[PDB]
């Protein structure tokens, strides 16, 4: 059972995976190179599930590999930064790329990360909820720093398999 | 009868095996690239 | 013959392991070069 | 059926594999990084065989991986340069490293490469043949540039399986 994390640079893809796998957080930013791999059989929701996690690079040099993995993964998590308008606009790109490899044969989740920065917010919740229904995919806002809705995220994905 | 799930799964371990070597090639040339502009 | 499928699968997973190890070493080598830039 | 090429830097490991896989040769030197992988189907003596080839780095940074692969490979080819005395002395290192991972449960071949440079030779054939018997491993001199004894090499290795 495979998942792939897509999105612009420094939105919090690497961070959301850490908050989930190890329940930790690091303020120090490190750009993901290539495609890191993490796996944990999280016995999620009154039953057992094995999850493969592919952490893609928001970095532009290391994107050639991505399409090949989208084709291999049964689920896609598209992440944006609510304090960054561009990273939100670009979520259209990443969903297009996914529709191209799997069409409707895929589960997709839009994620508005960094809710703990509500002060510096540029994207509203309505714009996010609207866009999600627009492209017919699930939606949820999270904070990897605060641990908010990070478990909720994976729990909802396992409930749609 | 279970000698069946052994194939579909083996081919997955070989599919993931393929993409690994692809990422490896890309990394290596990236290293060679950085060393040139040194 | 559902036997040779295991000994061989574990070999494809053994080679799979060492690949990811080499990948990790390469990535940090990249990060290292970028620092001394 | 797996093989691993060990030896000092620029002895001709990468070159011997090329002369065999593609029957070509390149004068331009490129240091092997990490562990390149090559595989090809050789039909020998009434049955078609399969060879995995691991090209290790003579480079010192990229050696941490080596031990893990020696453990995985059923055959080891230790290569030295006959116009370089040091690279010959160091073959003791590489055989020790192999005995450590597999003891006597491994086929080992010592190789004295660059015979086309007989003028600039520093190591004699006797020193090589002597050392081989000394450490109880096979021996053969080759030239990857000239194509000399390169097929002979792999043919003798397949005959000891
Ligand atoms: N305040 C706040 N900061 C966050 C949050 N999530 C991530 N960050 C910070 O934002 C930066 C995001 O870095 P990454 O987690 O690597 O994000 P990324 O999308 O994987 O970036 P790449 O790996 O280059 O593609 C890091 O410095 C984090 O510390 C969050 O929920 N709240
Ligand atoms: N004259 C002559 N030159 C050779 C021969 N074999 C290799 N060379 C040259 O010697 C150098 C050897 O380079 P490599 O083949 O990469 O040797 P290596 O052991 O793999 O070195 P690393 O990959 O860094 O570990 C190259 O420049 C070759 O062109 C040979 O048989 N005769
Ligand atoms: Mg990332
Ligand atoms: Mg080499």
């Amino acid at each position: 059972f495979k998942l792939v994390f897509l999105g612009e640079q420094s939105v919090g893809k690497t961070s959301l995976i850490t908050r989930f796998m190890y329940d930790s957080f690091d303020n120090t930013y490190q750009a993901t190179i290539g495609i890191d791999f993490l796996s944990k059989t999280m016995y999620l929701e009154d039953r057992t599930v094995r999850l493969q996690l592919w952490d893609t690079a928001g970095l532009e040099r290391f994107r050639s590999l991505i399409p090949s993995y989208i084709r291999d993964s049964t689920v896609a998590v598209v992440v944006y930064d609510i304090t960054n308008v561009n990273s939100f606009q670009q979520t259209t790109k990443w969903i297009d790329d996914v529709r191209t490899e799997r069409g409707s044969d895929v589960i997709i989740m839009l994620v508005g990360n960094k809710t703990d920065l509500a002060d510096k917010r540029q994207v509203s919740i309505e714009e996010g909820e609207r866009k999600a229904k627009e492209l017919n995919v699930m939606f949820i806002e999270t904070s990897a720093k605060a641990g908010y809705n990070v478990k909720q995220l994976f729990r909802r994905v396992a409930a749609a398999l | 009868k279970s000698a069946d799930h052994l194939n579909g799964l083996l081919r997955e371990t070989e599919a993931t095996n393929a993409i690994l070597m692809e990422q490896i090639k890309l990394l290596k040339s990236e290293i060679r690239r950085l060393e040139r502009n040194q």
